[PDB]
This record gives structure tokens, sequence and C-alpha cells, in this order.
RNA sequence: AUACCACAAGGAGUGGAUUGUGCGGCUUAAUUUGACUCAACGCGAGGUAACUUACCAAUAUUUUAUUAUUCAGAGAAGAUUAAUCUGAGAAUGAUAAUAGUGGUGCAUGGCCGUUUUCAAUGGAUGCUGUGAAGUUGAUUAAUUUCAACAAGACGUGAGACCCUUUUAUUAAUAGACAGACACAAUCAGUGUAGGAAGGAAAGGAUUAAAACAGGUCCGUUAUGCCCUCAGACAUUUUGGGCUGCACGCGCAAUACAAUAGAUAUAUAAUCUUUAUGGGAUAAUAUUUUGUAAGAGAUAUUUGAACUUGGAAUUGCUAGUAAAUUUUA
């Protein structure tokens, strides 16, 4: 349930790295990406099941690797068809 | 052994969720020039867009919380 | 000039020192050879993680090797070193 | 006491980031870590096994890897150096003959042969002697466990701590999960590159008389 | 054969009183629960209030996917304190993921404990039999080293190795070996002498094969099956509990006094010459920590039992037992 303004603040940050540190913490935003905190895991997997993306849970922290079926789908995503410059 | 706590209470009813329609369209008055009469008050930040919330002691800004 | 040694184990701190023995005292300046002694930390902990057989204890530890080197110099000649006598495992913060 | 305070701090990173690469890298088996943090790019160093399918692919995970490490210990993007390297000898890595037992028991080959396979490779590697042990649901409703010892093995003392290399894996399967325990003796060269150089003491040769 | 978790020679106890703690029963709305000879009972590193917390009495808030139906920008679902912004999903179904300190340690892994201050154990050569199979004395903590022997050699465990204290001095290196002499053989054991140290220098740590339906699902994003699905067997908030009181038991702290008490200059001086020993219980007043005291500290008063303990039983051989102090 997160806006399309935060949404594509999150694809962009995949394009680039393509990977994502979260915490676990529940009463807290990301400090590169002001999201509440529950509400970001919650949107990480819900792309799990598309199979976009995989993760990895050690110590209390989350760990998240794209794949090469998100990484096609995600710069696909803000692609523009043609530029004229 | 845990089971369900069976309650002999009923359940409390939450109040109702209310919605009022046009709420928007109060904040402008249309003449029969066609032409737009302004009655509420933009904040001076955001005069363009947002209005500002009418109390009576107060007036807030629903953006940025401008109090005056 | 106060610069330090401190490792956690005895076989890089030695060979740290006929390096730099050779190269800082019989080249340029003068320095002082300072060796403290050891910090052991100690944690006493049960074993089982339960209440039900005989109550063991184990002791843990971790030591630290202090070796302080005292240099008064002039400003180049020490800077010169940590360039060149950098070694792999060992830390030596420098305070000039 | 200060100063012991620091060096604490540093080693639950390790610990943290060692059980990454126990979770991320099943595919190209590495065989350890080691991190240098003093320097001005902090570095990590990895042993692989192969590391010609990630240099030669060139792909995003000399790089993803790259971002998290800084991110997790909040320092900024290129300023950690990431170094690959080969490993040596396949067959002393316990780490990697274990997970093979893990790749070939999900194909339905049974245990007795699995073992049997292991104990072939480090014959040929050089390895004195090997001890796998299997434990758990092997045949129905009780468990039992089965070792299978090959060569001469050594577990007293000191100088045992420099002569074996061991590791606990698990399989999970449809009914329990089965322990799989493994151990390999190294073989002693001087060299220090295969093995540790310094001799046994109980072994003591006498020089001929000429 | 062997042994202070067995006696013997010895010495301090326990069981007898008071109190702090853990077990059993009982009571109540709830007094959450595992463990029961060595091998359960100051044990879960479980020490007094909210959390911890699983119990009772009440309140408030909700993860995802495929797909069916009805909604929804002529503004879903939210945030704020009725009117202000932001704005695109939502509501009920069904399968499939997610969650549970809810059951099963007689369905498992891992980590442990007990046997165990036990000493045994594996190929290869030869010999005996059709075959399964098999190869006395001394001494040592130890199938640990000898001697005789149809047996001759090897490997694992023990040992060797590692850490602490002690003498010295370049502080990381020497120093001890049963070395020396004596006690008729080898392997040993005992006594004297020199030495910081004389017999494993003293004390620890590591640790075979194998066994137990030993304990641990209430440490774990370790897990199979089963059970539960939104005032949830989820999670949050406020009070009450785990500590209650007829009563049985285990582990401990002060005592029953001149080998003592108060005071002090700590042998200046003085007093108590038998209940000025003993401190439980309780009152009034000042005060510390905490959101919150039947919680800790100070002044004065009240002053219980108790005058060495029945049957029985635990530990201990040198700087040991016993007594008095000391950090985390
Ligand atoms: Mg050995
Ligand atoms: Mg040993
Ligand atoms: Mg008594
Ligand atoms: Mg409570
Ligand atoms: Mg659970
Ligand atoms: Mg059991
Ligand atoms: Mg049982
Ligand atoms: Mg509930
Ligand atoms: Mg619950
Ligand atoms: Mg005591
Ligand atoms: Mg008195």
């Amino acid at each position: 349930s997160l806006t399309n303004s935060q949404k594509v603040a999150v694809m962009k940050h995949f394009k680039n790295k393509g990977s994502l540190l979260v915490y676990d913490r529940k009463l807290e935003k990301n400090e590169i990406l002001d999201i509440n905190n529950k509400k970001l895991r919650s949107y990480i997997q819900s792309l799990k099941d598309q199979g976009y993306i995989e993760e990895h849970y050690v110590w209390q922290q989350l760990y998240c690797f794209a794949t090469e079926s998100g990484m096609k789908y995600f710069n696909d995503q803000l692609e523009i068809p043609d530029v004229i410059e | 052994n845990k089971k369900k706590k069976a309650f002999k209470t009923p359940k409390i009813v939450k109040p109702a969720v209310v919605k009022e329609k046009m709420g928007w369209l109060k904040n402008f008055r249309i003449g029969t020039d066609g032409s737009v009469q302004v009655i509420g008050k933009m904040c001076e930040k955001c005069d363009d867009c947002s209005f500002m919330r009418n109390m009576k002691f107060n007036y807030k800004c629903g953006k940025c919380g401008l109090s005056e | 000039v106060h610069i330090d040694i401190s490792t956690t184990n005895k076989s890089a701190i030695t060979l740290a020192c006929e390096k730099f023995e050779a190269f800082a005292e019989n080249f340029i300046e003068s320095l002082e050879k300072e060796v403290l002694p050891k910090q052991v930390g100690l944690v006493p902990t049960l074993k089982t993680p339960c209440g039900q057989g005989t109550k063991t204890w184990a002791k843990y530890k971790i030591i630290v090797h202090q070796v302080r080197y005292v240099i008064t110099s002039s400003h180049d000649q020490l800077e010169k070193v940590i360039q060149f006598l950098k070694n792999f495992p060992e830390i030596n913060i420098n305070l000039g | 006491n200060k100063i012991l305070k620091k060096f604490i701090a540093d080693g639950m990173i390790f610990a943290e980031l060692k059980e990454l690469f126990e979770k991320c890298l099943i595919n190209e088996g590495f065989s350890s870590l080691e991190l240098r943090l003093e320097e001005s790019p902090v570095k990590v160093i990895l042993k692989v096994v192969k590391p010609h399918d990630l240099i030669g692919d060139k792909k995003w995970k000399v790089n993803q890897i790259q971002h998290l490490v800084a991110s997790r210990l909040s320092l900024p993007d290129s300023n950690v150096v990431v170094i690959i390297d080969k490993v040596v000898e396949k067959g002393l890595c316990p780490i990697y003959q274990a997970n093979l037992i893990k790749e070939k028991m999900l194909a339905n080959i049974p245990h007795k042969r699995a073992a049997n396979l292991v104990l072939k490779n480090t014959k040929f590697a050089g390895a004195t002697g090997c001890l796998v042990t299997i434990s758990g649901k092997l045949k129905g409703l009780r468990a039992c466990t089965k070792k299978f010892l090959e060569g001469v093995v050594i577990k007293s003392g000191q100088p045992s701590r420099d002569y074996v290399k061991k590791h606990i894996t698990t399989v999970n399967t449809k009914q329990g999960v089965i322990g799989i325990q493994v151990s390999i003796m190294l073989p002693h060269d001087p060299e220090g590159i295969i093995g540790p150089s310094t001799l046994l003491p109980d072994k003591i040769v006498v020089l001929d008389a000429k």
C-alpha cells in the first residue's frame, strides 16, 4: 500500500546498485529512502512472489539480491522509447 | 492447552467512517458571470494550491502546519 | 612522538621489531623500546544450555600485546617509515 | 581497558559477515574470508574455489556485495576493495567436500554411495586420513548414526588443533533434519603452503653416523 | 586387585533453636512451568514491584501471492487536529506462502551430562581348526615399562604437547635428568647429600571406541507432523499475580560468652565477673532509586527462642582443613 512516488524511489536504487540493506526496527524510517520500515519490508516480500529478488536474513539484518528476471524488469520500467537531443 | 477466550460481553462498536461529498468544491463560489469567487484562505508559503484549515482561534496549514 | 604496537599474536610483533630497529636507529635518529604487560579479559560461563546435569564452568580469554616506542625526531624522518614499514596484520597507530 | 573494547567490536562484524558467505556463495564454493580494516581502503579478501565464473562473466556479484559491505559498516561506497583469489587444493577444503554431499543427497543417491566418493578424492589429494559421520533418520522411525573412517586421525591436545579441519552442515528433507559432519587431517609439508610446517613431537628420526 | 565421593588413627561439622532461600501439599479468579537415588531441590547463569511473562481481570491495533464477486478518482485506503493536505487501491470468498514460550526430547539435529581420578583398541605376516574363530611373576596413576613364552614387529587412546606460579638474566632464554652415592639382577622402589625447585616441580586445560528411549521443541529465521486464523491461541495498554498460609524436607548466615563484650591512644587508663551474651518482631521520626514501595539507609525504644543438640550422615593428608578479610 505504498505510493507511486516512493515505489519509484525503490526501483531507482535497484538499477544502479542492485542491492539494498534493510534493518529490523519496527518504528523507524530508512535513511537512504524515507519509508516506514514495516511497510518497506512488506513491499520486498511482495516482490519475491514475482521472483525478482532473493533475500537473506542473518543477525537481525536483511540482505537482498535481485536476479536476472528482476534486473531485466527494473530497467525496463523506467525506459523511454525514443530520446531526441 | 490454551483455548479461545469467550467474552460474556459483546464487542464495543467502532465509529463508522464518514466522508463529505465534494468537500473541495466548497472553498470556491461560482458566480452567474462564470467567474470564481474565492472565500477560503491560502497559506503564504503555499499560496498556489493549499487552503488554511478554518478554526476559530487558529488558522492551520495541512502541509507545513503554519499557525495564525 | 609516542608510537605504539598492538597485536593479537606474538609472532607478528617480533618480525616488525628487527625490521624497525635496523631502519630507524642505525640510519637517522635515536629511539626507546618499551613493552607493556598483557591485558586479559575473562568471561566465566556455564557450559550446558540447561539446568539438569552436573554444573561445569568454562573460562574464555583474549590477549593483547603492547610494545611502545618513544621517539623524538625531525618531521619527515619518521613519516617516511610509516609508508615504508607498514606490515600486514598489525596495527600501528602513530601519534606525532 | 579502552584498547580491549575496540578489538571486540570488529570481531562481531566478522561473525556476521562470515555467515553471509555461507548463505550466498554456495554456487562457487568459497574457502574462507579475510578482512583488513586499518588501511584507507578497508580490504575484504575472498578465497573462492571457482573465481573464473565471476571475473569471466563480470556480473553484479562483485559490485552488489561491494555496496552492502560499506552500507553495513556505514562507510561510503568506493572506499572498499574486494580482492578475489583461487584455492590451492580442492580436496583439503572441508566446506567444499561437505557441500558436495548436500548436492548428492538431493538426487536420491544413498548415503553409502555419497560417503564413498568423498574418501576417494582426498586419497588422490594426499591427506593421511578423513572421517565422515552421518546421523539422523536414515531408515524410518528410529534414528541412528553411521561413521565412515579412512586413514589415521589424531584428536587430542594442541597439536591436534594444527592438523584437523572440521565442519558441521545439515540437510533438510521432507521428514526430519539430517546432520553431516566431515573432518580432514592435513599432511605435513615444510613449505607452509599446503599444511603446517612444524613436525609431530611423537615422531623422532635419528641421523645416520655416515 | 583398588579407593578419604571406603574404613582405619585424627579434626571441623550437619541433624536440636532463629532467619534468608529452593521442593511438596493446600488455597484462590490466577498462585505459569521443566527436573525426583549417586546422576532433581542457592538448578535453568530464575536477585523483589511495569516490560520481562507463558496466569487471571479488562482495552486497543493488524503480512503476501493466484483467482471469484462487489466497490473505488462525480476521490480506495491514510496522516492530522467536524475541515486541511497526500493520494490508488480496497471489502468478503477459496488454495498457497507467513506467525505461535500451544502438544510430542518415546518422531530429530546441535549442544550436554553419566559410565569414566576406566584402560583399552585396529589392520597386515606366520601358526592352530572343515568352520564361525583364536594366539605366569614383579612393577606403574595408566596392556605403563620388563622377564618367560608359536609368535615376531607396527598404529590409535594414555603419554608426548599446551596455559598459570617459582630461581636467574641479555625478557624470552637458561634451569631437572631420578643426575649422584648406598640398598645382590634388567625395569624399578626407598634412604642421605648438594641445590630456588627431587621423584608426574605444584595446579589446571585439552580428551578413545561404545552405551543411556538420561536432559534440552520455554535460546535460536534449526526442523517433521498436529492444532489455532483477525475484540486472532497474533500483538499492544492498565491493574493483580509467580512471593499466598494448618503443615513435611534439602542447602546455607549469625549464636548459646572471659580463648568474650563495650570504649580507646588499639596492651594509656577504666568497666562488665553471670544471662550488659543474642538479635528476631514491632512503633515513631528524617531520607535514597524508581511512572509507580509491605524495597535499601539513619536516631531512640521494644527486646523471642537459644546455656552445645535423638537415631543417623557429609568432607578432609600441607601452607591442607578451620577462622577473618577482598574485586568482577
Ligand atoms: Mg596421541
Ligand atoms: Mg594428553
Ligand atoms: Mg538445624
Ligand atoms: Mg509482571
Ligand atoms: Mg517456535
Ligand atoms: Mg533422550
Ligand atoms: Mg526420559
Ligand atoms: Mg489476541
Ligand atoms: Mg500470544
Ligand atoms: Mg558463603
Ligand atoms: Mg550485645
